[PDB]
RNA sequence: GUGGGAGAGGGUGGUGGAAUUCCCGGAGUAGCGGUGAAAUGCGCAGAUACCGGGAGGAACGCCGAUGGCGAAGGCAGCCACCUGGUCCACCCGUGACGCUGAGGCGCGAAAGCGUGGGGAGCAAACCGGAUUAGAUACCCGGGUAGUCCACGCCCUAAACGAUGCGCGCUAGGUCUCUGGGUCUCCUGGGGGCCGAAGCUAACGCGUUAAGCGCGCCGCCUGGGGAGUACGGCCGCAAGGC
């Protein structure tokens, strides 16, 4: 399913190359720290896999987070 | 020459004194390795996804700079010597990719 | 004796046993339980039922530590997890929440024969 | 690598006239070029095979064309290679 | 040539978090583990479960694909450097400089060999516990080489599309990766599916030919004896051609 809402119709323009910008990236992550697969992003071959790449930039420098707790279950 | 951006995250502890100590040594570094200072944006200090060097802060130097690219590694390796930093992410700089415009 | 009041309840559930560590907030175990901690003995420990029995062991055993509202992990997959999680629910313990904590690996150590297929 | 000055230096050196881009000299000189860049890449690096591979095939090229230049014209064969410092 | 593009293509250095194991500490008690059921095993010298700290090695979860790259073998955290191939646009340069390729030379998964290292997890052999009529096995607890690094060997394979390379020719439809365009779509390069004509013993193939053609290389000639013997060449050996 995922109908529910795509990620990138959320907001606008944006650069999947910014692995400074927090508050976007967070988005596109799941309740874990899973890196939302196309079905949920919404993006495309290349958007995706450049996606990817910034958000472990942003891991690393550790402004996102590799993993997280699941919480309610 | 290329144009590469300087990610340094640092201690938050650390007291204005220590700090521009910091600062100093890396414009130091960055000097001594040939680095010319394009910009800089300064974000300070900020919360930490998950924590580094059991710290859940941590603060934040971003520089763009124009340096040749044979002695990057090195600039990188001097970088990190400095108890006081805690990460450094040095990147080739690449213009802006969009989604929705 | 301490006294605590509010802690951590960790439900441990592997399809062999399943063990309850009941800690405090700065998540020091002060009781626990298990289907051995019971009277089970064999396979008859990983039982859903068995879970249950653990669970509410350990949460009696910690009220008596005066213990009322607690936050719930639970690590690992298996039979009577949820079950544990039925039995704290209403032990008349509180739980304020629950999370699941199961660990997984971003690859690094190679499984066992049993475990392959996957590493 | 190779920047587009020093490209532009050995095609311009190179160029039998003027505007010359892809005359068998040039075509010669740049592989010989990028021989050399890839030779040294290769005295470091002697684990790195796939581009090893990659100038065994520039080398078969460089040696078909002047093997063509020698069949066409000797005299200009003979220069270019007195030139670049080839025939091993 | 010029201007661009995508990519786990290669090499070097760096570095990140998750988990396993071990050590240290705290708290804590009688079990943990494991199975079809068990036992060996581990735990009162305090294990398991839980929090904190630390050491070390190996591999990179999500992204991830029906995907991409590479001649193949094969390639997957991230960063920089060094580097190979490749595709597109322009239609600017050279002017048949082309194709194939016996021999040669190089590469070549795993296992294996040599000399050093390394050694967390796994684990041939081995040591055990079960099961069994037996159980030199399947299951359980251990465990050495090895798995990892360097350097040098080895040269195998269901090394598979079981489909040699190149070029020309012969309906389409559909999904997809990646360029370019006047961007409903058109156009070029890959990856899939269905199918015209045709092929095929059949199954199937079908612009990614297993169709129609030309060029060149490799190979086949009933099953077994046999990839054996003999010789030669290579290898430290195992063993390979
Ligand atoms: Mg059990
Ligand atoms: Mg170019
Ligand atoms: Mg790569
Ligand atoms: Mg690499
Ligand atoms: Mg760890
Ligand atoms: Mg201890
Ligand atoms: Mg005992
Ligand atoms: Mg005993
Ligand atoms: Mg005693
Ligand atoms: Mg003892
Ligand atoms: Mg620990
Ligand atoms: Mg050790
Ligand atoms: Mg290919
Ligand atoms: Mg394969
Ligand atoms: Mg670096
Ligand atoms: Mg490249
Ligand atoms: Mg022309
Ligand atoms: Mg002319
Ligand atoms: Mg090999
Ligand atoms: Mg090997
Ligand atoms: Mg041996
Ligand atoms: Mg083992
Ligand atoms: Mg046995
Ligand atoms: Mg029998
Ligand atoms: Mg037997
Ligand atoms: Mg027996
Ligand atoms: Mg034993
Ligand atoms: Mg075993
Ligand atoms: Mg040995
Ligand atoms: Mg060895
Ligand atoms: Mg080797
Ligand atoms: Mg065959
Ligand atoms: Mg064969
Ligand atoms: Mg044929
Ligand atoms: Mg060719
Ligand atoms: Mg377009
Ligand atoms: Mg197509
Ligand atoms: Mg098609
Ligand atoms: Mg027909
Ligand atoms: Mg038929
Ligand atoms: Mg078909
Ligand atoms: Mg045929
Ligand atoms: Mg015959
Ligand atoms: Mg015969
Ligand atoms: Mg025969
Ligand atoms: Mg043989
Ligand atoms: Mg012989
Ligand atoms: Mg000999
Ligand atoms: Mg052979
Ligand atoms: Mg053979």
């Amino acid at each position: 399913p995922s109908r529910k809402a795509k990620v990138k119709a959320t907001l606008g323009e944006f650069d999947l190359r910014d692995y400074r910008n927090v508050e976007v990236l967070k988005r596109f992550l799941s309740e874990t720290g899973k890196i939302l697969p196309r079905r949920r992003t919404g993006l495309s071959a290349k958007e995706q896999r450049i996606l990817a790449k910034t958000i472990k930039r942003a891991r690393i420098l550790g402004l996102l987070p590799f993993t997280e707790k699941l919480v309610r279950k | 020459m290329r144009r590469y951006e300087v990610n340094i995250v640092l201690n938050p502890n650390l007291d204005q004194s220590q700090l521009a100590l910091e600062k100093e040594i890396i414009q130091r570094a960055l000097e001594n390795y040939g680095a010319r200072v394009e910009k800089v944006e300064e974000l300070g200090l900020r919360r930490l996804a998950y924590p580094i060097a059991k710290d859940p802060q941590g603060y934040f130097l971003w520089y763009q700079v124009e340096m040749p690219e044979d002695r990057v590694n090195d600039l990188a390796r001097e970088l990190r010597i400095r108890d006081n930093v805690r990460r450094v992410m040095v990147v080739k700089s690449q213009e802006p990719f969009l989604a929705n415009a | 004796k301490r006294q605590v009041a509010s802690g951590r309840a960790y439900i441990h559930a592997s399809y062999n046993n399943t063990i309850v560590t009941i800690t405090d907030p700065d998540g020091n175990p002060i009781t626990w339980s298990s289907g051995g901690v019971i009277g089970y003995k064999g396979s008859r420990k990983g039982t859903p039922y068995a879970a249950q029995l653990a669970a509410l062991d350990a949460a009696k055993k910690a009220m008596a530590y005066g213990m009322q509202s607690v936050d719930v992990i639970v690590r690992g997959t298996g039979a009577g997890r949820e079950q544990a999680i039925r039995a704290l629910q209403a032990s008349g313990l509180q739980v304020k929440s629950i999370v699941d904590d199961t660990p997984v690996p971003h690859n690094g150590c190679r499984p066992k024969k049993k475990f392959r297929k996957a590493s | 690598p190779i920047t587009k000055e020093e490209k532009q230096k050995v095609i311009q050196e190179f160029a039998r006239f003027p505007g010359d881009t892809g005359s068998t000299e040039v075509q010669v000189a740049l592989l010989t070029l990028r021989i050399n860049r890839l030779s040294e890449h290769l005295k470091v690096h002697k684990k790195d095979h796939h581009s090893h591979r990659g100038l065994l095939m520039m080398v078969g090229q460089r040696r078909r064309l002047l093997r063509y230049l020698q069949r066409e014209d000797p005299e200009r064969y003979r220069a270019l290679i007195e030139k670049l410092g080839i025939r091993g």
